[PDB]
């Protein structure tokens, strides 16, 4: 932990906070997305299907 | 601009000649009406400046947490901003982040800080009174309205001292004394 | 100046508020770091709330003497100003002279139409980082205040069991070096800010050497406070009584000025409350 | 009847020699209190982001 | 306080004690007077009117 | 509850909670019992420290369930019975003034 | 000297029967509480 640093500090933080709200808090509140339009969102999600 | 029908407005849902998406809410204008500013320019100055203070709060906030230099240069930061005026507490680096925004600035601003001490009434005669050269901040008045004046030279800001207005002030309390010509 | 006075004391007052209203995301920001450390499952409230979880990374950056205090306590030598009521009688004076003698970077001033404003205001801006205003009863001394300065606390005890120095015999005179405390028996929050104001009251980074020691003992609510110079020997410390001894019960705590009289009252001697001879520091 | 007021100590030769216990104790222990003075490589890419953010904080200022 | 009590050594026999008053605020009765001979000085948590009447209770 | 009937016999073994300052109060109407069933202590309520001044002492009481209904502000949670008759006559009687307790 | 008196041991008559008094309420909730939670534990089986 000393020694991270950069978007991997950034990132590893947010995943440990996301794991223990996760065990104890409601879904939704928890995990809403970020918003994005339909067709730029169903285009990003059949790129990262395929 | 015809507060068109119901099929158009299916065909052109789009369409906006007043608000577009750039002109980011419109709030550049709005701030400029609140602490009524002279240009353009002048709000996104202060957005200019605002930007580089947010992205070196980030890159601190980057930095590892324990970290010696962190602590040193985020608490430099937070006493700098404090002592200029713009943030109001200096206990918060999630303010240093946060709540520095252009309406910080814009109310350090010399018209504002005259109409808070209640020199004026309002801020657009704040405005008028320095234009017409009534106000000195310390010995030298101050011609510019987007003066931005600290703590410590709010604790400066005066009447000239031969102005219609601080004869008027006295007279009113029935306190002048033409010895000083005030 | 006392423009700035004005300025600085709104602001302080103001940080005073935002701290006593965010004492409680302090605490937030405890649970979180603890679950971090050791990682439990969040409560319900902090893991729905999404600005605080968002924002701990700066507050996660982020980390006692009092508050009018902190920032001159070891740097500047305080200079007292021991004045009397008005109108001293000799006795009274003799006793303002003791107190002079007791504190070093102690001045003294016979009161003769001086008000209060005047008084403050001239000790204000010469610059003396306190006032002690003594008050007697037909030669025996009753009443002590202390007020620091910049806009700071004063503090009125009631002084009772008073035996002076010239009262006893021909001993010689004081040693006035810069001498040693003792505080015992300061325990609760009131104890720590009475402490802090007589601490800070004395002089600062005595010797490890010195001759005199000063004693406040709080017994069951009355601090008695004497001298004593001492001698180590080859088995055991002998210890010479001197300066004046007196039994002296702390009455209120105000946090303007002496002069302010409507400053907002930190704590006050309650007597006629129904379990007022059960508490101590109470 | 009853009071509302504990009244003051008188003070007695065992009361003084109980404060001159404990300010001998003190003495010898050595315990006192009394107002101190107040006095007063890394990695490669933590020097990296120290420079960088150096470079940016003296701009800012 | 005026009627209780007949002498000063009667009141420095009852000094420092509790005592109330018809209208409910507490006080205490704290020195003897020295001209009359039984009245004494008391010190009540608001201020007392004429119109009242000081109590002291007793076993 | 006690095992088999609705009412239970027991003897008067001593009374909590007599020493306590404010009357009418939860542990000034507890006494304790002990039913001779099975010679077994346990602590009951009396409604009302006047009928509390009706029972004494070894003296034949005999208990009912108590049944609260929602819980109150200063009662015992735990005390499960109370006295209903006091050597054969009954408390409401007695504290009612139709009947004398003989002895 | 009489007034200190009568003041120290009133202080401990009432700090005494307010110890005597939350020592029964307890005694009394914990034992009785125990043995009607376990006959309630039974009475819900049945």
């Amino acid at each position: 932990d000393d020694q991270v640093i950069g978007k991997a500090r950034s990132r590893t933080l947010e995943m440990r906070l996301n794991r223990l709200s996760r065990v104890n808090g409601h879904q939704d509140k928890i995990n809403k997305l970020e918003k994005v339009p339909m067709h730029i969102r169903r285009g990003m999600i059949d790129k990262h299907v395929k | 601009v015809r507060k068109l029908k119901h099929h158009e407005q299916k065909l052109l849902k789009k369409v906006d000649f007043l608000e577009w998406k750039q002109d980011q809410g419109h709030r550049d204008t709005q701030v400029m009406r609140t602490y009524h500013i002279q240009n353009r320019e002048d709000y996104h100055k202060y957005n200019r400046i605002c930007g580089d203070i947010r992205r070196l709060a980030n890159k601190l906030s980057l930095l590892p947490p324990t970290d010696p230099f962190r602590r040193k240069h985020e608490q430099l930061l937070l006493d700098k901003l404090y002592a200029m005026g713009v943030l109001t507490t200096k206990s918060k680096i999630s303010d240093l982040e946060n709540k520095v925004t252009v309406s910080a600035i814009c109310r350090r601003r010399l018209p504002v800080i005259m109409h808070r001490l209640k020199m004026a009434e309002t801020i657009q005669d704040a405005v008028k009174f320095i234009e017409q050269g009534h106000v000195r901040v310390g010995p030298n008045l101050i011609n510019d309205p987007a003066y931005l004046v600290t703590r410590n030279m709010e604790d400066y800001v005066t009447w000239v001292d031969n102005s219609k207005i601080k004869k008027t002030l006295l007279r009113y309390r029935n306190q002048i004394d033409d010895f000083d010509f005030s | 100046m006392l423009r700035r006075q004005a300025r600085e004391r709104r602001e302080y007052l103001y940080r005073k508020a935002q701290e006593l209203q965010d004492s409680q995301l302090q605490q937030k920001r405890q649970i979180i770091k603890q679950a971090l450390a050791q990682g439990k499952p969040l409560p319900k409230e902090l893991a729905e709330d999404e600005s605080l979880q968002k924002d701990f990374r700066y507050d996660q950056s982020l980390k006692q003497v009092d508050d009018e205090y902190a920032a001159t306590s070891g740097i500047m030598d305080p200079r007292i100003i021991v004045t009397t009521s008005r109108d001293p009688s000799t006795r009274l004076s003799q006793f303002a002279k003791e107190i002079k003698l007791l504190f070093p970077n102690a001045v003294r001033l016979n009161r003769g139409n001086y008000v209060m404003p005047n008084l403050v205001d001239a000790c204000k801006k010469s610059g003396t980082t306190d006032l002690v205003v003594l008050h007697e009863h037909r030669g025996v001394p009753t009443s002590l205040t202390i007020s620091h300065f910049p806009h700071g606390p004063t503090a009125q005890f009631s002084l009772h069991n008073v035996v002076m120095r010239h009262d006893i015999i021909n001993a010689g005179n004081q040693s006035e070096v810069n001498p040693h405390l003792i505080f015992d028996n300061f325990t609760t929050a009131l104890g720590k800010r009475v402490v802090c104001i007589l601490k800070h009251l004395f002089n600062a980074g005595p010797k490890k050497d010195s001759e005199r020691v000063i004693t406040f003992a709080n017994r069951g609510d009355f601090i008695s406070v004497r001298q004593h110079v001492y001698v180590r020997t080859r088995e055991g410390v002998e210890i010479a009584e001197v300066g004046p001894r007196f039994e002296m019960r702390l009455f209120e705590l105000r946090l303007g000025t002496l002069e302010n009289k409507d400053a907002d009252v930190e704590w006050q001697l309650r007597r006629f409350i129904r379990t007022a001879n059960k508490k101590d520091y109470l | 009847f009853d009071r509302t007021a504990k009244p003051v100590p008188v003070i007695t030769s065992e009361v003084t020699e109980s404060l001159e216990d404990m300010i001998r104790r003190r003495i010898q222990d050595s315990n006192f209190d009394d107002l101190q003075r107040r006095t007063l490589a890394l990695s490669e890419e933590l020097q990296k982001a120290h420079s960088e953010i150096s470079e940016l904080y003296a701009n800012l200022v | 306080i005026k009627d209780m009590f007949s002498s000063a050594m009667e009141v420095a026999r009852f000094e420092g004690a509790q005592i109330k008053t018809v209208s409910g605020i507490r006080g205490e009765i704290k020195r003897a007077l020295s001209k009359p001979e039984g009245h004494y000085r008391a010190a009540f948590e608001d201020k007392i009117l004429m119109s009242d009447i000081v109590i002291l209770r007793s076993w | 509850p006690f095992g088999g009937s609705s009412h239970a016999k027991g003897i008067v073994l001593e009374k909590l909670g007599i020493e306590s300052k404010q009357p009418n109060s939860a542990i000034r109407k507890c006494v304790r019992v002990q039913l001779i069933k099975n010679g077994k202590k346990v602590t009951a309520f009396v409604p009302n420290d006047g009928c509390l001044n009706f029972v004494d002492e070894n003296d034949e009481v005999l208990l009912a369930g108590f049944g609260r209904k929602g819980k109150a502000k200063g009662d015992i949670p735990g005390v499960r019975f109370k006295v209903v008759k006091v050597s054969g006559v009954s408390l409401l009687a007695l504290w009612k003034e139709k009947k004398e307790k003989p002895r | 000297f009489e007034a200190r008196q009568r003041i120290e041991e009133k202080n401990k008559e009432s700090s005494d029967y307010h110890a005597k008094m939350a020592h029964i309420v307890n005694t009394i909730n914990t034992e009785e509480g125990a043995e009607k939670n376990k006959y309630e534990r039974e009475r819900k089986l049945r």
